RNA sequence: UUAAAGUUGCUGCAGUUAAAAAGCUCGUAGUUGGAUCU
RNA sequence: CAGAUACCGUCGUAGUUCCGACCAUAAACGAUGCCGACCGGCGAUGCGGCGGCGUUAUUCCCAUGACCCGCCGGGCAGCUUCCGGGAAACCAAAGUCUUUGGGUUCCGGGGGGAGUAUGGUUGCAAAGCUGAAACUUAAAGGAAUUUGGCGAAGGGCACCACC
RNA sequence: AGGUCUCGUAGACCGUGCACCAUGAGCACGAAUCCU
């Protein structure tokens, strides 16, 4: 983030992190995540250090904004936890979304209809999206994966340690990554609260959709 | 023909010819 | 048990160079070993290196770079002459434009070109290219 | 759009083998077989025997 | 080799002699029985006298009467 | 590669990896052309210049590209010093 | 049974991909629509196409689809993606804060804020549910 | 070739185990190699338990079970369909099949 | 008749923007058309077939024979390639073999021996390749020696522009496909061996993706 | 008879399944033996 | 059973059991010598040591045993892979090998003849150790994919199969 | 004071067996040289 004091925790981002739950992870250790972590406690939940997560979120934002054209940034998700978040992320930034059932050979087979030659890949989860990571080897695609404590670190380039199992955590982090890249692009200022809604990027089940829309107007 | 009974037949032939040589003198 | 200490040290640093590790631990130490990496570091193949000086045989930690291909030994230490040096470097080196042979010499442990230009030779130690 | 050429009869030997040479798209059943493909069966006279032709 | 001492020459030489004795083409040329059993006795050509003309058959599928001479 | 004449003779020079300091071959398709955007020191917006790096495919396949990029950011000072 | 082949399914999927605004749940309207925008040389194939288009529009009106792509982005899910509660669902009056995370706040940048309360120790037991 | 990583047994650092005898056959199969069966069943099976219940001097008497351990040779274990053959990739499953019934 | 591309590299080489394919070899971009090679290399790219063999899978209707065709490709100023295509008809197998050899051409560098005078003639180091159970060595040679090897790597090293070398082969070299691929991945390794004159720190110029991206995204959709 | 034979391998062969590690241990020659002295 | 001095069943000698005197051969097999250095992750189990909330040998305090959370060292083992290797099955060793060299014992040069003959040696006997040649042949063998064929297993269909 | 507690489905093991191989002449069968 640099030594300049404009890109740190103001007062409330850490409060949103502790409310959503981006600080506690799984229950097994990983040898590539031995530094993005502090200590295992009782009940066996490892705690992720938060400043390192913030620094790699700045690093991923810098890597996204570094390329001039935003139309060739492929954002990828297949799990139902982050279908809406990547779609509205691509709507906010101008990225190209793939949401649910990523086709094999999208970057390799060139005569098929679903063909794309992008420049940057942004991946929700490395274990679930192991097929884009394999297809990112044959063509020169750098990638950013929101990793967990129980995610293998294979063919990855920027790892952001977080709990990618709760919908609030992934929705908030996709939203604030969009916030950071639109701040770095030169459209959003840091001085005022611009924010639309943190819940606007959240996936929610049809049962709770039905009961809350019946309870509310 | 496996090796066990081939070895047994060679052993029996060797025993017979050795007995014939030792009783021939 | 351990007999050729230089062979173990060069096998360890070759494995560390192959797997891309920046630093490696060498468990024993000797004057011949530290003179060998002095020759290597003067030639520019490696970088800085420390000596863990204690009351036993010391330990060496090195700062490797990517300019190293392979480290090897010649066991046992055969003796060579000035006539037979070209026979060794014709079949022990990948090219005649780089790569060096380190051999023990009464004028000091040194590379093959210095031994050629001061006209002396001795028992062989190993190679690096 | 497609073609099928087959030659049957005595071809280099006494056992009568048939050789088939196909390419392209070709249907085999339906009402449009009446008005998309054409049939022709001819008999060829040789010194050693007769050969059949079923071109389509 | 795998016995690689600086003062290992007689062991390597004896092992090489024994493993070279364990051969066929060298054992044919360096033994007296393999040349004693040769009909020519180590000669290129030889002369002989014909006593009977014998006709022999052939091997598997290729079958023809090949004609030889007993000398 | 030079010669005894004094002019360049090779057709092109290959790139160097920034972690293990090896080259990237012409048929190695797992190389990276990562660029990290450095920003203005009083506003924080993108200035225009980039900061490029390169990591070979074997380091990706072992899985240590992320800590490599972190060390290059530590050396370039883009990431914070204490971390 | 009435199990239809890939021709009618692919034709209905591509005609609902190209045309989503000018169709509907009425069979006798979109049947003549798929007559006037698509050249089908048969009639039973047209009937199966219109029935399958009606079935998939009922399916996409009820819930999400997993066979086609959307450009009008599904108004019935757009309203659920654009409705907002009054509360921001994260600014709680009190947070259940681990003392380990209290030390995480204590050592990083901050001290003790009023929004974070130290949890009483209810962690006297352990984990790793028995597997043998 | 070598079909399995082990040799159809559970011997790694022993070299000798005590032999046992089969139930159907009389083969001297080693103990760690044989298929061992432990089944539990009632003394009389469920075709007569109601008639046994309405023939007792007790009230709500519980029928006892029967315990026996069976040692099977592998030829007898396949001929009696206790264990079947598998594919190459399906052979790497040390877990038992699920017992829904 | 006129070519229309699929990928972005077709636009990049047809809009008079990629001056040479050395940039593509520098950035290691994959190639997926047998026509950028037609654009950059003219009539210097010869084609000679190595071997035709039959391969047979055999069913209840007897054996059906598809034909495997090895071919080696390369201009005589550097780049050399190889490609194996197997199909039923001979002519389309030969044409597909030409196409697949035309995609995968690798650039090579040549060194000296003893003194660095004149144009280079031999390989700069000792490089080998590994596939199957065959070994192909490439040992540098003094001038005027010529290529001493089997006829298939004689063809490969004469076509690649290597004037002279020394080779040595070990293993079952009767299988010509495995031996030819060993020679191909041995000669492709003449870059991947770091030499002391390549020790200085490289500089990364602008990638051709970043060079004309605004023109690229408006000249194709 | 030599090279091709890296099918006698000192440079420079192999020993799970193709030719092949003694059933295992102890044991005198022979071989090889840790660091350090301007 | 066409044919059983074979499979199957009823008896049954020598042996199977002990003490002493012998032989030294097994698919004695991890079909992989011994020592030493280096080279990924994870979860378990056996031993010894060490640290720490909590429960129990009933309620308070210490040490002991038990359970739980880790760490260290040796050992029998397990799961995954573009570290790497191999002809492939496969291997954390069968890796660190043309970019060959840590040290040291035994052992193999196509397949038969043949572990046979002779000579020696050991043994009460049976038999172990060393061990050829003449002659003959262009094959003998290792890994693995497709139809084939089962007196192997698992499914599906049929009023020219059944209920 | 009520008197048939509510909700959902595998809960299938429970009697099944075999004397055997001796049957035997056959197998191959294209590339032109292709621009295309
Ligand atoms: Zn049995």
């Amino acid at each position: 983030s640099g030594a300049l004091d404009v890109l740190q925790m103001k007062e409330e981002d850490v409060l949103k992190f502790l409310a959503a739950g981006t600080h506690l992870g799984g229950t097994n250790l990983d040898f590539q995540m031995e530094q993005y972590i502090y200590k295992r406690k009782s009940d066996g939940i490892y705690i992720i250090n938060l400043k390192r997560t913030w620094e790699k979120l700045l690093l991923a934002a810098r890597a996204i904004v570094a390329i001039e054209n935003p139309a060739d940034v492929s954002v990828i998700s297949s799990r139902n936890t982050g279908q809406r978040a990547v779609l509205k992320f691509a709507a906010a930034t101008g990225a190209t979304p793939i949401a649910g059932r990523f086709t094999p050979g999208t970057f390799t087979n060139q005569i098929q209809t679903a063909f794309r030659e992008p420049r940057l890949l942004v991946v929700t989860d490395p274990r679930a999206d192991h097929q884009p990571l394999t297809e990112a080897s044959y063509v020169n695609l750098p990638t950013i994966a929101l990793c967990n404590t129980d995610s293998p670190l294979r063919y990855v380039d920027i790892a952001i340690p977080c709990n990618n199992k709760g919908a609030h955590s992934v929705g908030l982090m996709w939203w604030m990554l969009a916030r950071e890249v639109l701040r770095m692009r030169g459209t959003i200022s840091r001085e005022h609260p611009w924010e639309v809604m943190p819940d606007l990027y959240f996936y929610r089940d049809p049962e709770e959709i039905e009961k809350e829309e019946q309870a509310a107007a | 023909m496996r090796a066990k009974w081939r070895k047994k037949r060679m052993r029996r032939l060797k025993r017979k010819r050795r007995k014939m040589r030792q009783r021939s003198k | 048990v351990r007999m050729n200490v230089l062979a173990d040290a060069l096998k360890s640093i070759n494995n560390a160079e192959k797997r891309g590790k920046r630093q490696v631990l060498i468990r024993p130490c000797s004057k011949v070993i530290v003179r060998f990496l002095t020759v290597m570091m003067k030639h520019g193949y490696i970088g800085e290196f420390e000596i863990i000086d204690d009351h036993r045989a010391g330990k060496i930690v090195v700062n490797l770079t990517g300019r190293l291909n392979k480290c090897g030994v010649i066991s046992p230490r055969f003796d060579v002459q000035l006539k037979d040096l070209e026979k060794w470097q014709n079949n022990l080196l990948p090219s005649r434009q780089f790569g060096f042979i380190v051999l023990t010499t009464s004028a000091g442990i040194m590379d093959h070109e210095e031994a050629r230009r001061k006209h002396t030779g001795g028992k062989i130690l190993g190679f690096f290219f | 759009k497609g073609c099928e050429v087959v030659v049957s009869g005595k071809l280099r030997g006494q056992r009568a083998k048939s050789m088939k040479f196909v390419d392209g798209l070709m249907i085999h059943s339906g009402d449009p077989v009446n008005y998309y493909v054409d049939t022709a069966v001819r008999h060829v006279l040789l010194r050693q025997g007769v050969l059949g032709i079923k071109v389509k | 080799g795998k016995c690689r001492g600086l003062r290992t020459a007689r062991k390597l030489r004896s092992h090489r002699r024994d493993q070279k004795w364990h051969d066929k083409q060298y054992k044919k040329a360096h033994l007296g029985t393999a040349l004693k059993a040769n009909p020519f006795g180590g000669a290129s050509h030889a002369k002989g006298i014909v006593l009977e003309k014998v006709g022999v058959e052939a091997k598997q599928p290729n079958s023809a009467i090949r004609k030889c001479v007993r000398v | 590669m030079q010669n005894d004449a004094g002019e360049f003779v090779d057709l092109y020079v290959p790139r160097k990896c920034s972690a293990s300091n090896r080259i990237i071959g012409a048929k190695d398709h797992a190389s990276i052309q990562m660029n990290v955007a450095e920003v203005d020191k009083v506003t924080g917006r993108f200035n225009g210049q980039f900061k490029t790096y390169a990591i070979c495919g074997a380091i990706r396949r072992m899985g240590e590209s992320d800590d490599s990029i972190l060390r290059l950011a530590k050396a370039d000072g883009i990431v914070s010093k204490n971390f | 049974g009435r199990v239809r082949t890939k021709t009618v399914k692919k034709a209905a999927r591509v005609i609902i991909e190209k045309y989503y605004t000018r169709l509907g749940n009425d069979f006798h309207t979109n049947k003549r629509v798929c007559e006037e925008i698509a050249i089908i040389p048969s009639k039973k194939l047209r009937n199966k196409i219109a029935g399958y288009v009606t079935h998939l529009m009922k399916r996409i009106q009820r819930g999400p689809v997993r066979g086609i792509s959307i450009k009008l982005q599904e108004e019935e899910r757009e309203r659920r993606d654009n409705y907002v509660p009054e509360v921001s669902a994260l600014d709680q009056e009190i947070i259940e804060v681990d003392p380990d995370t209290k030390e995480m706040l204590k050592l990083l940048d901050f001290g003790s804020l009023s929004n974070l309360q130290v949890t009483q120790p209810t962690v006297g037991m352990n984990f790793k549910t028995p597997r043998g | 070739t070598k079909k399995r990583r082990n040799n159809g047994r559970a011997k790694k650092g022993r070299g000798h185990v005590q032999p046992i005898r089969c139930t159907n056959c009389a083969r001297c199969v080693p103990k760690d190699k044989a298929i061992k069966k432990f089944v539990i069943r009632n003394i009389v099976e469920a075709a007569a338990v109601r008639d046994i219940s309405e023939a007792s001097v007790f009230d709500a008497y519980v029928l006892p079970k029967l315990y026996v351990k069976l040692h099977y040779c592998v030829s007898c274990a396949i001929h009696s369909k206790v264990v079947r053959n598998r594919s190459r990739e399906a052979r790497k499953d040390r877990t038992p099949p699920p017992r829904f019934r | 008749k006129e070519w229309l591309p699929v990928t972005k590299l077709g636009r990049l080489v047809k809009d008079m923007k990629i001056k040479s394919l050395e940039e593509i070899y520098l950035f290691s971009l994959p190639i997926k058309e047998s026509e950028i090679i037609d654009f950059f290399l003219g009539a210097s790219l010869k084609d000679e077939v190595l071997k035709i063999m039959p391969v047979q899978k055999q069913t209840r209707a007897g054996q059906r024979t598809r034909f495997k065709a090895f071919v080696a490709i390369g201009d005589y100023n550097g780049h050399v390639g190889l490609g194996v295509k197997c199909s039923k008809e001979v002519a389309t197998a030969i044409r597909g073999a030409i196409i697949l050899a035309k995609l995968s051409i690798v650039p090579v560098r040549r060194g000296y021996w003893g003194n660095k005078i004149g144009k280079p003639h031999t390989v700069p180091c000792k490089v080998t390749g590994r596939c199957g159970s065959v070994l192909v060595r490439l040992i540098p040679a003094p001038r005027g020696t010529g290529i001493v090897s089997a006829p298939v790597p004689k063809k490969l090293l004469m076509m690649a522009g290597i004037d002279d070398c020394y080779t040595s082969a070990r293993g079952c070299t009767a299988t010509l496909g495995n031996f030819a691929k060993a020679t191909f991945d041995a000669i492709s390794k003449t870059y991947s061996y770091l030499t002391p004159d390549l020790w200085k720190e490289t500089v990364f110029t602008k990638s051709p993706y970043q060079e004309f991206t605004d023109h690229l995204v408006k000249t194709h959709t």
